[PDB]
This record gives C-alpha cells, structure tokens and sequence, in this order.
DNA sequence: CCTGCTTTTTTTTTTCATGTGCCGGTCTCACACGTGCCTGGAGACTAGTAAGCGCTTCTAGTGGCGGTTAAAACGCGGTAGACAGCGCGTACGTGCGTTTAAGCGGTGCTAGAGCTGTCTACGACCAATTGAGCGGCCTCGGCACCGGGATGCGTTTTTTTTCCGCGAT
DNA sequence: ATCGCGGAAAAAAAACGCATCCCGGTGCCGAGGCCGCTCAATTGGTCGTAGACAGCTCTAGCACCGCTTAAACGCACGTACGCGCTGTCTACCGCGTTTTAACCGCCACTAGAAGCGCTTACTAGTCTCCAGGCACGTGTGAGACCGGCACATGAAAAAAAAAAGCAGG
C-alpha cells in the first residue's frame, strides 16, 4: 500500500518574475536582487505558522485531510481573518 | 457601495472585487474591516507620488 | 534605426497598473501546492488537503506579501530610495511586531 | 463589612515559597501575578471553548486544553507545559 | 567652566530612564488631561485615582514603545534625530494610521 | 461642573523627552512635542471612550480601574497590575 | 525567574521591575506576553550602536 | 611642478574633574502572618444524554497522461539610481538663572459605590403544529474570451523659446 | 541696473511605435429560481429565578489648605548634524532567444469524510457538611532616604606628530 509522497525543494517554484508580480501589486517599483532570497524566507516561515496550527486543528478532529477551515481557524488565530472559505 | 462599483465596471454581478473596492474606499468600513481579507478582492490602485515619472526633469 | 526601448521604470509602472487592476493570484499554482504538502511534512506525515484549504492558503499567503511589500516600499521611499532592500522588509516587520 | 473578591495571591505565594522559600512579593507585583493568571487562564479557555465548538462538542476536556496550549504558547514552554499538565492529569486519574 | 559635548548628556539620560521604572509624565497635568479628555463623552464623572495611574501606565508604555519604533525609523533614513515623518511611517506600519 | 481645558500642553517638553529617553532616542526635533501630543491625544480619546462606555452600561457616574482595564484590553494594549 | 533577578539586585520582595526583567530576558515568555504592559516594569536598557560614540 | 615649510588636524595621553555606583545610620509603613468565620469545594447520591464505537455510504482527494503554449530562465547592453564625499547653515543639546506649580500630609464633606431583601416580569422549558429555507434540478442571459480598430501616450530627433551669464557700463 | 550677445539649457512641436482600451460576436456555465419536503421556528402554556428596585451603610472620591523645592521655563552659545550638490560606478530594467513545466480536461482507484444507531460512562445536579481562603488587624523588618564615600568615564590639556595649504621659486 505504502503511497507517493515528494520532498523536493519547491521553495524555488515560488519564482523571482512571481515575487516581482507580488510586489507590483504592492506598488513596488524597483527591486534589489536580495529580495527574492529574503521573500522566500519570509513566505517560508509564514506558511509554517499557519500550517501548523492549520494541522493541530486536523489533528484534533482526528482526520487526516486539512479542510478549508481547518486553515480559517488557523489564519484567524494568527490575526490574518479570511473571508470566502466558510466560517 | 459594492453595486455601486459593481455598476462603474458595467457589470450585473457584484464580485469579490467590488466588495474589496467598496470597502477600502469607505472610510469606516475600512477600519471595521482592518484586519480582513478578502479572497480574490487585489487591492486598490496606488502609485505612491515619488515613484512616477519625473525622470530628466 | 534601433528597436523601441523603454526607459528604465517605465515596464515597471506599467506591471504595477496592471497588476493593482486585477485580483488573480500571481504565484504559479502547482508549485505552491507543493510547497504547501512540503512544508506540512514537518508537523505530520501522511496529510490530504482540500483543494480549497490549498487556495485559502494561496490568497492569504499573497495577500500577506502584497501586505508586506506596501510597507517594505514607504520604508525604502523613507530612506530616499526608490529601490527595495532587505533591509526595508526586516524593518517593516520589525515594527508589525513579527520579529524582535 | 464583608465585600469579598477572589485572587489567586495565596497560590502565587504557595507556589514563589516552593521555588524561592526565602523571598517575598510586593503587592504590585502580586497584582501583575494576579492579571496573568486570569490572562492565560481565558486565552486557554477561549481556544478550547472554540476547539469544542468547531468540532461540534458539548464538552471541554484535557483534550481540548491540551490542543488549546500547542496553539497559544510558544515552543519550548508548550513542551513544558504540555509535560506538567499531562502529569497532573495522570496523578490525579490515580487518586480516584 | 565644564561642559558636555551634544548628545553625552542625552545618552546618560538613556542609561537613566531605562535603568528606572517610575512615571515621567507630571500626575497632576495628566490627572487634568484625562478630565477634560472624559468630559467630551460624560459630564460630571468620577475618577477612581487607580483608574488615572492605568491610564498613565498604558500612555506612557504605548509613548516609549512607540519611540522605539521612531527611532528604527530615524536610523533608517541615516539620521540620529527624530522627526514627524518617523513616527508617521511606525504608526502607519503598526496599522494605527492610514 | 469643573474649571478646565488645553491640559494637552500641560504635557510638558521635558516629560516628552524622558519618554523619548526611555525608548532609547538620543536627539529629538523641536517638531515632536506637538507631534506627540496630538498622537497622545488620539490613543486617550479612544481608551476612554471606550472606558466611559463601560461606565454608562454599567450605571455609574465614576469611571474605574476594571473600566480602563477592559477598554485597554479591547484596543489590544492589555495591561497588568491593575485588578486584570 | 524574578526572584532571581530580585537576588542579584540583593533585594528580598519581588517588585514589578524583576518581573519585567524576568518576562524581557526570556525569549519565549516574551512572545507569550508580546501585548502587555506590565505596570512599573519600565524597559529594558537597550542603546542602538550608531547612537554609542565610537570608542 | 618643487622644496620648503608652516601651519593646522589629528593624535595621543594624562589628568583633571564630573556625575554615578557604593557604603553605613535610622526611620516607617507594608508585607506578612495570626484570628475569626463565611462560602464554596467535596463526598455521595441519582438521572440523563454526549460521545465513542462499529459500520456503511459515496464524496472528493490523488495520481497519471500527453500536448499545447505561456511563462520561466538567461544573457546582453546601458540608463539612472545607490552611494560616498564634502561643505554649508542652524536646529538642537547644554547649562544656568529665574519662575512656576507639583507633591505632600492633612482635614472636612458627601456623592455614589455597593450591599440587602422582596416581588414579579421575563426567559427557559416542553410538546404540538406547520411554513421557512434547504437540497436538487433546469434555463438562458451575463460574462469570459476573441479579434479589430481606436486612441492614449512614451520616446527620440529636429525645432522655438527661456533663462541665464559673461563682463564691460 | 543696463547692453549686448551669445551661451546653455530648456521646452516644442512632430513624427513614429507600441501598448491599452473598448466594441460586437460567439459560446457556455453559473446565477437565478422553481420545486418538494423536512426539521427548526412558532404557538400556547407552565414554572423558577434574575434583576430592578427601595433603602441602607460607609467607602473613597473631591475640594481645600499651606508648607517645600523639584521641576519647568526662557535665554545664550556654539557644536554637530541634517541636507543639499557632485561625481562614480555597477545593479538593476528592458528585451530577445531559448527552455521548461504549468495548465487543461479526463480519467481511474480508493482513503477517509461523514452519517447513523447503539450503549454506557461520564457530567450536571443537589443535599449535607466543614475547612480552605477571605477581610481585619497588628508588628517589625525590608527598603527608601541621606551624607559621605569612593570609583567610574568624558573632556581639557599639553606635548607631539601627522596632513591642509600657501608660499614662494
Ligand atoms: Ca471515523
Ligand atoms: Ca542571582
Ligand atoms: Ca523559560
Ligand atoms: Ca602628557
Ligand atoms: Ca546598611
Ligand atoms: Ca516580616
Ligand atoms: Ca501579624
Ligand atoms: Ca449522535
Ligand atoms: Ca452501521
Ligand atoms: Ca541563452
Ligand atoms: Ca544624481
Ligand atoms: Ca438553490
Ligand atoms: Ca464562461
Ligand atoms: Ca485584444
Ligand atoms: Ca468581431
Ligand atoms: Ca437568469
Ligand atoms: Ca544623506
Ligand atoms: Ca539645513
Ligand atoms: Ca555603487
Ligand atoms: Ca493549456
Ligand atoms: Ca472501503
Ligand atoms: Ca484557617
Ligand atoms: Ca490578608
Ligand atoms: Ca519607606
Ligand atoms: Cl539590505
Ligand atoms: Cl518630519
Ligand atoms: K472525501
Ligand atoms: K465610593
Ligand atoms: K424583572
Ligand atoms: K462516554
């Protein structure tokens, strides 16, 4: 039975023309070269936080899927409150 | 406020978007919602003022 | 005589209307997927994510960068700069209270 | 007169004379000790509170305490704090 | 006569105020202050004297903490001095102003 | 009734500067003091506001510790020390 | 915690300030109270090093 | 450009004096602890229902495929922005002499916080009854996506006006 | 100020190129709404208690005093920093070519979300009972304060030594 499961490092598919779209939306003009090493960091660490608290409320409900609100009730929690996913 | 917008862009349908422009271009319905966000909704156009063109000037 | 050329900042102010004009997200799908099963590896192996658990995390990811970045900008505008710096980012989340 | 409001000064001083026998507490500091222990003590009843209610139960248990401080406390002392209360728990089970 | 140079005097009241924990805005002024804030929403209202030296707490804490954040702001720029536009740009980053 | 009003300058050039002082400012433009005393303004105006709020739900005519307590609590700038 | 910082201060009471001192000088208790002011804990002494003269 | 030089800038260092930790009397008030005694936790009971359990249904999550083409990756060229100097003007730090009013300990007055007992309007609970709002299902117009044409505007080179800018008056 | 005349700099039109805006045409799926049926809100009623009220006690909040002196105020001076202007140099933008893999639409296989019915182990509840924790109140030792103390550090000074500039040659 033993499944897939991949542990590449997909950090890179967050991309420097991606992070120059995000930060075109966020009015930036210019962008020293440091900037896409420092976002993916940054992206890193806040993914972390909400998927593991995301995950402790999976865990809690004893399932094994992540739901929409499992993430909701996360983001909540972290002052980041989500509007359009339930909840 | 967000078939009001909903209108401007010549469309029947309010969408995310039209609830984001209304309420960050509202004062107070801003600042009820602060710390809300909203799927899909971007945000509003904003070229701060030393950024645009000057240049040889 | 040559090809057009645009000055330097003009593309640039160009992406950001575009951009700022519209609401879909900006990081590629599929990588962001694994990046976000990656990452849940370290707290327990062996998860399922609802299709829509993975863009509620995409749309608060982006928004939170989108955030950050507006912030990053005035504080390289405060320096005189009009480039973003890391330095800019550390500071803006210095005083949001994400980093001591 | 009688005019009564509780505190938890008299476990603040139970507990200060376990770790430091020989040292005291202004009143001050008492009423700082007191405003934390009401602090954490509704940020964990909150969470669990909502732990329950997200998942459709009546009742908080340990359990929901449990989860409740994995999401409030940072690393090291939700380790620590996981450890005590599981503990208590444990001795208490074994006390009838 | 004796005389410090600019800015060593300042960093001896540094050391000073940090070192210490007491109140540094005058009781009275405040107490007034607060007063006449209170009337604007309620006339005639009482003050428990507790409830003046919370306010005066939380003021003074939120003031030096946001001087913290003035001063990140002034160094960034390659400046010593604190000026308007950095505690304009910590309290627009801190989400207090638009 | 009372005898009142301006106490905002009553927030003196030297109290601001210790404030300053305290959070590690070592040179302050002369433009802070009244820059200052406008933000303090503002963060009174909202705690009690909200501080006077409580009193009026409550039916008193004097406004307590618990009041300003539960309104700094509200605006995020929990406090200690104070009955909490 | 504090009442080894009221030790070092050859103090016998715990006062506000061991507290703060206490709270600031572990990394991780002052995460879980990032949002609150302790009354008369005061700051801890803290100079950026642009703002020391050079020595 | 070339000694010289000469004249300041930096320096180097001591020491000279400033304000800050340290110390040993002595005073007072708040911590600490003992004393009554009210309330609220505990022991032992009953009754009811939250939730774990096992089990079955079927949602939606996962994985695999191949081809299209949009998007990422990469290098080349060079504009313009970051950055290091430096030099100039005065805004702020310092200190001292004058003036203000906070702080302190106290007394006196009384508003209003806070408590108690009583009565009753109002909300919980229950059982029967039924219509609001749900899931499911069909339709057709709003909207996405396309190509074409219109127009707004950025960029460069050749053209008219402007603001100097030099002395010589 | 005034000529005069260029001298540079600056703004002009103009001509060309490239992107964005907006139209109707085409097409399709998701909003809108209709339907049938279930279960959650309503009706009518009974029952127990929360909280509003009248009345009381006495806390602590307000007002005032008249001392003492710390703190705030204003004024003068001059250092050092904010800030503007120049020059440099390569990091970053724009763009064209090459490469990669996201996206799409669909399928097939099944883990596991989710729902149901069954049974009991837990919890709410309540009475009886008593001891743990509360308010009061009293005492003495910790901590604040004071004068003198001594030990840091920065500024002031001479002694000296290394660079700004003239100066003359
Ligand atoms: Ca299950
Ligand atoms: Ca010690
Ligand atoms: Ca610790
Ligand atoms: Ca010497
Ligand atoms: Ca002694
Ligand atoms: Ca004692
Ligand atoms: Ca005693
Ligand atoms: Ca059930
Ligand atoms: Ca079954
Ligand atoms: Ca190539
Ligand atoms: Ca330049
Ligand atoms: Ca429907
Ligand atoms: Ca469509
Ligand atoms: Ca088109
Ligand atoms: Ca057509
Ligand atoms: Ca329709
Ligand atoms: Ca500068
Ligand atoms: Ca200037
Ligand atoms: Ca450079
Ligand atoms: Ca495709
Ligand atoms: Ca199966
Ligand atoms: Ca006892
Ligand atoms: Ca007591
Ligand atoms: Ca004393
Ligand atoms: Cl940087
Ligand atoms: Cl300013
Ligand atoms: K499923
Ligand atoms: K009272
Ligand atoms: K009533
Ligand atoms: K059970």
């Amino acid at each position: 039975k033993r499944h897939r499961k991949v542990l590449r490092d997909n950090i890179q598919g967050i991309t420097k023309p991606a992070i120059r779209r995000l930060a075109r939306r966020g009015g930036v003009k210019r962008i020293s070269g440091l900037i896409y090493e420092e976002t993916r960091g940054v992206l890193k660490v806040f993914l972390e936080n909400v998927i593991r608290d995301a995950v402790t409320y999976t865990e809690h409900a004893k399932r094994k899927t992540v739901t929409a609100m499992d993430v909701v009730y996360a983001l909540k929690r972290q002052g980041r409150t989500l509007y359009g996913f339930g909840g | 406020l967000a078939g009001n917008a909903a209108r401007d862009n010549k469309k029947t349908r309010i969408i995310p978007r039209h609830l984001q422009l209304a309420i960050r271009n509202d004062e107070e319905l801003n600042k009820l919602l602060g710390r809300v966000t909203i799927a899909q909704g971007g945000v509003l156009p904003n070229i701060q003022a030393v950024l645009l063109p000057k240049k040889t000037e | 005589k040559k090809p057009h050329r645009y000055r330097p900042g003009t593309v640039a102010l160009r992406e950001i209307r575009r951009y700022q004009k519209s609401t879909e997200l900006l990081i590629r799908k599929l990588p962001f997927q694994r990046l976000v099963r990656e990452i849940a590896q370290d707290f327990k192996t062996d998860l399922r994510f609802q299709s829509s658990a993975v863009m509620a995390l995409q749309e608060a990811c982006e928004a939170y960068l989108v955030g950050l970045f507006e912030d990053t900008n005035l504080c390289a505008i405060h320096a005189k700069r009009v480039t973003i710096m890391p330095k800019d980012i550390q500071l803006a989340r210095r005083i949001r209270g994400e980093r001591a | 007169k009688r005019s009564r409001k509780e505190s938890y000064s008299i476990y603040v001083y139970k507990v200060l004379k376990q770790v430091h026998p020989d040292t005291g507490i202004s009143s001050k500091a008492m009423g700082i000790m007191n405003s934390f222990v009401n602090d954490i003590f509704e940020r964990i009843a909150g969470e669990a509170s909502r732990l329950a209610h997200y998942n459709k139960r009546s009742t908080i248990t340990s359990r929901e305490i449990q989860t409740a401080v994995r999401l409030l406390l940072p690393g090291e002392l939700a380790k620590h704090a996981v450890s005590e209360g599981t503990k208590a728990v444990t001795k208490y089970t074994s006390a009838k």
